[PDB]
């Protein structure tokens, strides 16, 4: 009976409490430090704004439309803030938590990227929609 | 003749061993003060019960700490039964005695109070935080006096005519200088959080913050009322007094999660070994459950409501590593500085309980099927892991696995219900493991045994391989294989003529293959569970199955040299049904030195050999026949 | 007084020349501009680098809110179709020229190298006389307007108009301009989509006015013989509206075109169980199917018989 | 006059309680079916002390002995039926306070 | 008014929290006496050297047992120096009273002495496990006497006439009626060789004499005066091997935590290594010559647990029953010296370029995996690495040699990654690599996806795997238009076939890497390659939620110059949609799929495939 | 005439020396520049306690400072260069058996984090 011998890994999922509208009330252990912006913060405050950048919060609502039909939001990537006004790539899943017959809030598992992630994943993402000409480029 | 001496004791290296080599953290002292302010309180409660004459002068019961920044003292302030000049002499003055100790041996029998310690050293404990300290105390029996030393060898008793106390005790201690971080709150509140947070009477705390107050902009600096006591323990109460709110309450103050448990166990032993103890199952499995080697600390451990230690290992199996709860209980021999347990064979007595409770809440929570199925989709890999690791309960701990099967939909069920479904004629259970259920749904092996109306398991995860060595038997069933040697369907007796036939018809045939594929295979024989598809290639008996093979192949750290001896010995077997076998053996009798006849014996070995749970070695030359293949179906 | 004299007050020094003809064409928000322009060095010759002839296609404009650097919408006012003169932009005017100019080359006709000159002057931002070639001025409203021209509530009336035209053509017999319309129309009511918050009710109601026309869209391509574009436009529709037919019959003939078969009947089936008694075109496209797998096997795929001819 | 403080274990046969008393005098110790007294005179101080427990269950008065040592008195219980398991010493279930179990020696002897 | 008192403590409940709480193993009193006993000769040997009179009653230092079963008596003596009764009263009759240390402070000089008794507790130890304590002493300068006690409050002091011992000390134990398990010479033996092992005087056990403590300790000796053989005995004796030690490693470190520490490198690696996990002891750490605790995985980090040896030290703090060193700041110290001393062994055997690859072929493992774990340490570690190359035959080679090869253009460090070397050597990945005249790397085992996943980068050159994206070769002009327009002729069928597939590649373009084959496979920049999802999908411990966030793209690739693709794109020009173009572009993909490594899911639809074109081809 | 018992330890900044001296009368500390002596009478037996070391570094006399409390003399030393690492107290490489470190404040502060 060979034995389980394999090496493990050192993985960064972490998790935050978002609540219906999709904004936080609070973040667990591995995120006060991989964010590095305290419970209190963000638990209380929270800037009064989102804290997803709004070239990925359209990108949001696509991901909750899957959500509020099954529960699980799908693989999306956001950018939250960070403390140093940095900007920290998530690969995340969103799961609803129903009360009694109705939702209650929002828990969300997140994976970090480095920069270099986002870059690549960001110079698909703003081509890839069907939408009309840009001529004469004014704005978004 | 014979002279008669007493045992002495010399005091400056007594001292000295206390304050250098008992205690090895310095925020023990806070929990060693708070113990005795907590042990105070309940002599002066226990006392007042008989009659409340002694509680007319201070009705509360209380522990108030005051931080100085500016002047450098920590201060507790303790409303219990205090001491009077006898008892401060006597009991704070000589080292190993202890008046608690004293007092539970005086009470009478039957009497409902717990009070922590008996060794009579904690007090000095605080030196290791402090220069010299002073113990102004106040009690019903005379006036109000002041004990102050510096550990020296001597300390002075006087009487006292400051401000009242009242009743109870107040120890100031004046800090060294490179201890002065015991008065910032983040520290205080940690460690009384970390070691005294089930003590059994308020803490009280105070925060000197500026609050923005208007009736221009004033700066009033005051006094906070805090507090550190907030979520009493549970696990001292009756277990049918308790509604499923207050342990989610309870739950959420102990592991900091965020939706309520799924399952909580609350149960006690008596005997010789003593305690009670509180078991929740998270709804979630926790990210990071099998990397961390060293801070796992899922079960803590109390005593008399103080915590001792967070993260042993024979606590609990660490195929339960996600069961998290306490444990606490009246008797347990501590060690001098209240961090370790004393002769640990304690904790395998403990983990025995612990695991045959954890395995009646699995059972009890098997009941309902609503949310059966979310602790499985979240724990299943833990159960086939203790499967896998322990032997003296496999029976229940197989019991409560969950498969998908020929014919179960998309609803996972169990090995009981299949044996309730199964055919009277069966001999054995059927299985197959593969890396996807797509895969083994439409594998070439199983397809005779669906259609002959037989029901048949999917494993799918890596882990059912370790799952299968030692699931030999469930309910006296013999579990067998479709990707083996020999799989037995049931015999007919009409078939057995045909089979003979077609193995005479075929034993040319067989021995043409095995002479041309050498060293490819271990033999060629006659199969009898293929219906749709040419030949199919299968392994040994005594030898990993080829996913196992597949499996083994991929532990980083496991030695090579003993690859030969337990690899794989393949077998080919025939389809005598398909038109490729008999144009086969129609071209081998008119020629058993043909060109397209090895080709595509060898095409047919090398196509089933993916088509099982098999890797090509050196796919490039199957990829340059199937090349030369479309070269010449487009025509170069 | 005030046109004459808030020109000079701002960095300009503009002489008249000669007055154009014609009314003035509105220069509201949603105005088109569509002019070339030829730029001339201050002081360096008056080399001239850009120019739009030297490109072939005339750079468009938008005069509204929309467009940044408010200098060009003023000056645009100022001229009239056929009206040309030149002009002298002022040094506070030019602070980010670079960021424009880069956006623009890169815009310019559009490909689907390195140049020195252009970082060179990013290097140094400086002034430049353009002197614009002023072509026409449109009048917002006044003509097939474009999409992104109004503030929402134009569109949320206009596009009904679309529709029929494009359902007009197509009946018809006009295919490509019919699906571009549509195209065009799915476009705005998307980029409408975009400015609500998911899961209100109005967002469920767009969704609903918009599945019709993005199934009509569908439709032309079929004409077209992109069935891969059904497949895409299809399958994102029916994630959420389990209960349509159309939406279902159209990528079954999709599906079925480009020996799909498998699926092809698999949802077959589903638009039968949906749509009852509707047999006789159903029971053509299958068995048509059928017929074609059938004659391609036959004669076509058979040539394999050589493979083991040796 | 005051009941003195124990430790106590059991094994396969026999029930062991040590009596924490030093410099005893004169001690008398007594067995009956199912009663143990201990009486002895400890220290200079002479304080008296007797303890009067009932068993859990019954044992053996021939086989079971004492002896004095000096930092305490030992007593050897055999048991009145053998492997029996003693959750506790006495018969009644509240906690006398001056009695605990030894855990220094303690086992799980029935693994 | 003011009142000062004597601070005092009581007797009874001392002595009940020392036999009681202090100690929780009963075997450690013969550590103890052992201790105190070599302290008691290392006493008379000091006074010996300025005064060669004191030794005119006994001139051997030597350390009997006498175990004693037909009256349960264990008893100890020794040639020591003594006490007298002043001694007795002063020393033993008081708790916290080291006569050791007070003789200590009392040195004229920094003498050769090193003692291990500082408490003053722990000869009370002898409690634990019996009921009476005799002890008979003499020293030079009175007369014999006995001392008696039972931890009751008091003891007697006794003159003496029975049999002299002449010089010394003999503590006599009459052991607990239910602790006659000391007695047994198995049990003293293997209490004798885990804790007193390396004393600095013989200790010999009566029954018939024999010694107990034959090994001596040589990591006090200087290392500059002991030959290979000395060290192969003492390795022999520490492990059990009868092997000899393939290196060694002799160090000192001086300052305020001062130690000796002796390191060895087994000549095999345990068959029984990575799997035990019951007890890791390879590193056990001594002070002063006592047995502390083995390695608690805070001494060496797992990686190098092959290691063996002791690490020793005359000034360390200790608890109260001598079982644990009182601060763990003080192990991090310990190993981040023991780790640096373990990396310049590696490079001094690094040096004979042959004795080194019976080093690597026995603990490559292990190095990769420290290279995976300790970050720290990497820079040095990936130095160590030696891999077979298209070049090299069948030599394992360095990296450094293969920067000394690298061509004049050549800017990274190429690898592959597979499964066997023979398949690696001509997968269509490498064909145009071995065509420009580059070197590749052959890492063709699980753990070395591991180790690239770490690298990233050696010696100002990046590692680049040539089953990834955009493999950039330096490369001259002409090509670079001859690629240019290969993709500018192949953008139709480019399209054209990834919207074939449309779910299962992401991307579709022309290759850069094939000779022979048309086509191929390569992973994205990020998430993992082939092999390495091909190995993580085989954990039985994978957290299976979170694949995807560790997932990666694939892409298909095309070598125009291959007769079929060149055909394949000659019929579909004609004809955007025929059945034969999507047919064989899909089993193109399915062979290209099966060949770069990846398992193909539903693959009886490839045989179904094949299956089918064998019955029409073969005429059925 | 003995030498006291003393324990010492180090920061980046400072050097620690306590002299275990309980119950000290007379109290007298001298400092320079290399050098450090200390004498008390110790206890109640009025035995004398003479300490002289030669400092391993230059310290600063008018910055040091000694404060003596009931169980022991603390005394505390500013480096010549705030930094410098001291393996030992003494300029001497000869082990005094009368001088240890206090291993319950020794501390790791060239290697912060
Ligand atoms: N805060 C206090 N208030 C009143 N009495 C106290 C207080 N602290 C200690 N005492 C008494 O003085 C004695 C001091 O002993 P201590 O060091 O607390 O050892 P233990 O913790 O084992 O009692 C105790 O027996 C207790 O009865
Ligand atoms: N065999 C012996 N010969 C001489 N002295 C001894 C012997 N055994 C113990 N001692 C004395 O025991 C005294 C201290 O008791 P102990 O607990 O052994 O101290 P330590 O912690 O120093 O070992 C010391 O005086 C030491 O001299
Ligand atoms: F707090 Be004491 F040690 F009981
Ligand atoms: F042998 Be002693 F306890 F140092």
């Amino acid at each position: 009976p060979p034995s389980i011998l394999e090496i493990r890994t050192k993985n960064f999922i972490f998790r935050t409490k978002h609540k219906l509208d999709f904004t936080p009330i609070g973040c667990d252990a591995k995120g006060q430090l991989i964010l590095g912006y305290t419970e209190v913060e963000l638990c209380t405050r929270g800037s009064g704004y989102q804290f997803i950048h709004a070239a990925d919060m359209l990108h949001c609502a696509e991901s909750h439309i899957r959500m509020i039909k099954t529960g699980e939001s799908g693989m999306t990537v956001f950018r939250l803030f960070a403390k140093h006004s940095r900007w920290r790539w998530v690969q995340s899943n969103a799961r609803l938590i129903y009360r009694n017959g109705r939702p209650d809030y929002i828990i969300a598992t997140q994976r970090p990227l480095t920069d270099e992630e986002g870059r690549e994943h960001l110079q698909k993402r703003s081509t890839s929609l069907p939408f009309m000409f840009a001529t004469g480029e004014a704005v978004l | 003749e014979v002279e008669t001496f007493a045992f002495q004791a010399e005091i400056a290296q007594l001292m000295s061993l206390i304050i250098n080599t008992f205690y090895s953290n310095k925020e023990i002292f806070l929990r060693e003060l708070i113990s005795n302010a907590s042990d105070a309180l309940d002599k002066i409660r226990y006392e007042s019960l008989t009659d409340p004459s002694k509680l007319d002068s201070g009705k509360e019961l209380k522990i108030d700490i005051i931080p100085n920044p500016q002047e450098r003292t920590l201060t507790l302030v303790d409303t219990g039964i205090g001491m009077t000049k006898a008892d401060l002499i006597n009991n704070l003055g000589t080292i190993a005695k202890s008046g608690t100790k004293a007092f539970m041996e005086a009470l009478q029998a039957g009497a409902d109070i717990s009070m922590i310690g008996q060794f009579g050293v904690g007090f000095y404990s605080a030196y290791l935080v402090a220069e010299k300290v002073v113990v102004i105390t106040k009690h019903n029996d005379d006036e109000q006096y002041a004990w102050e030393s510096s550990a020296g060898g001597s300390f002075t008793v006087r009487a006292d005519h400051g401000e009242p106390i009242g009743r109870g005790t107040k120890v100031i201690l004046h800090l060294k200088e490179d201890q002065t971080e015991y008065l910032e709150e983040r520290r205080v509140k940690e460690v009384v959080k970390k070691h005294s947070q089930f003590i059994g009477y308020p803490i009280t705390l105070y925060l000197e913050k500026e609050r923005e107050k208007e009736i221009k902009k004033i700066k009033e600096k005051y006094i906070d009322q805090e507090e550190l006591n907030k979520t009493k323990p549970i696990w001292t109460r009756n277990p049918d007094d308790i509604t499923q709110e207050e342990y989610g309450e309870f739950y959420k103050s102990l592991t900091n999660d965020w939706e309520d448990h799924l399952a909580v166990k609350h149960f006690s032993v008596e005997g010789q070994l003593e305690f009670r103890a509180l078991l929740f199952i998270p709804r979630r499995a926790p990210f990071d459950l099998f990397e961390n080697k060293k801070k796992k600390n899922n079960i803590k451990l109390y005593v008399r409501r103080v915590f001792i230690m967070d993260s042993c290992d024979e606590l609990i199996p660490e195929y339960l590593n996600f069961i998290r709860g306490v444990v606490d209980s009246e008797d347990l021999p501590l060690n001098i500085s209240r961090e370790m347990l004393q002769q640990s064979k304690i904790l395998k007595v403990i983990r025995k309980n612990i695991v045959k409770k954890c395995l009646e809440l699995f059972s009890e929570l098997a009941e309902d099927k609503e949310n059966y199925k979310k602790f499985y989709e979240a724990f299943s890999k833990n159960l086939k892991l203790g499967i896998h690791e322990d032997s003296t309960n496999r029976r229940r701990l197989s019991e409560l696995l969950r498969y998908h099967t020929s014919q179960s939909g998309d609803e996972m069920t169990s090995l009981s219900e299949y044996v309730s479904r199964m055919k009277e004629t069966q001999k054995s259970i059927y299985y197959i493991t593969g890396e996807s259920k797509e895969q083994v749904a439409n594998s070439a092996f199983v397809e005779r045994v669906r259609k002959r109306g037989f029901e048949v398991v999917y494993m799918t995860e890596p882990i059912d391989e370790y799952c299968v060595q030692q699931l030999k038997e469930f309910d006296g069933k013999s579990l067998v294989s479709v990707t083996k040697e020999g799989l037995e369907l049931p015999e007919d007796e009409e078939e057995k003529k045909k089979m003979e036939e077609s193995k005479a018809k075929f034993e040319n045939l067989c021995k043409l293959m095995k002479e041309i594929l050498d060293k490819k295979v271990e033999k060629v024989t006659i199969s009898n569970r293929l219906v749709s598809s040419p030949c199919c290639i299968v392994t040994s008996t005594y030898g990993w199955t080829a996913n196992m093979e597949r499996i083994m192949k991929a532990q980083a750290l496991r030695d090579n040299s003993t690859m030969g001896y337990m690899m794989a010995k393949k077998h080919l077997e025939i389809n005598p049904d398909h038109p490729i076998v008999e144009t086969l053996r129609q071209k081998a009798e008119a020629d058993k030195n043909d060109k397209a006849v090895k080709d595509l014996v060898v095409l047919l070995f090398e196509t089933a050999l993916l088509s099982s749970g098999f890797s090509l070695e050196d796919p490039q030359t199957h990829s340059n026949r199937i090349y030369r293949m479309i070269k010449l179906g487009l025509g170069i | 007084a005030d046109l004459i004299a808030r020109l000079r007050e701002d960095g300009i020094q503009k002489r008249v020349i000669q007055e154009g003809r014609g009314e003035l064409p509105d220069f509201q928000d949603g105005t088109k501009a569509t002019f070339h322009f030829r730029t001339l060095h201050s002081d360096n010759e008056g080399s001239v680098i850009d120019d739009s002839r030297t490109r072939g296609k005339p750079m468009e404009l938008i005069v509204g809110k929309k467009f940044k650097l408010p200098v060009w919408e003023t000056i645009v006012c100022t001229m009239r179709e056929g009206e040309i003169a030149q002009f002298l932009c002022d040094i506070k005017h030019v602070v980010l020229y670079p960021l424009v100019a880069k956006s623009l080359r890169n815009i310019a006709e559009g490909k689907d190298l390195g140049h020195a000159d252009l970082d060179a002057l990013q290097q140094n931002p400086q002034p430049l006389i353009f002197h614009i070639e002023m072509l026409k001025v449109e009048s917002p409203g006044t003509y097939q307007q474009d999409p992104w021209a109004m503030t929402d509530e134009e569109k949320a009336k206009a596009v009904p108009v679309i529709h029929q035209e494009g359902n007009r053509l197509y009946r018809e017999g006009q295919v490509k301009e019919a699906a571009a319309k549509y195209y065009d129309a799915i476009a705005c009511l998307k980029n409408l989509q975009m400015k609500e918050q998911p899961g209100s009710p109005d967002w469920i109601q767009l969704d609903l006015q918009i599945t019709p026309l993005l199934l009509n869209y569908c439709q032309c391509k079929l004409v077209a013989q992109e069935y891969y574009e059904v497949l895409d436009h299809c399958s994102s529709i029916l994630n959420k509206y389990d209960d349509n037919v159309k939406a279902y019959f159209k990528r079954g003939k999709a599906h079925a075109a480009v020996w799909n078969a498998q699926e092809a009947q698999a949802d077959f089936a589903k638009v039968l169980e949906l749509d009852p008694a509707l047999a006789p075109v159903v029971s053509r496209e299958l068995r048509a199917l059928e017929t074609r797998i059938r004659q391609k096997d036959e004669e076509d795929k058979a040539r394999f018989r050589g493979i083991f001819s040796h | 006059m005051q009941p003195a403080s124990a430790k106590w274990y059991d094994r396969r046969d026999y029930v062991f309680i040590e009596f924490c008393v030093e410099d005893s005098k004169d001690v008398n110790v007594n067995f009956e079916k199912s009663k143990l007294t201990f009486s002895c005179l400890g220290g200079s101080d002479n304080f008296k002390h007797l303890n009067e427990i009932d068993l859990f269950h019954c044992i053996d008065p021939n086989d079971s002995k004492h002896k004095r040592t000096d930092r305490s008195i030992l007593c050897c219980l055999r048991k009145g039926e053998s492997g029996q398991s003693w959750p506790r010493l006495t018969k009644e279930r509240a906690k006398l306070n001056w009695l605990s179990v030894d855990f220094n020696n303690w086992k799980d002897w029935e693994d």
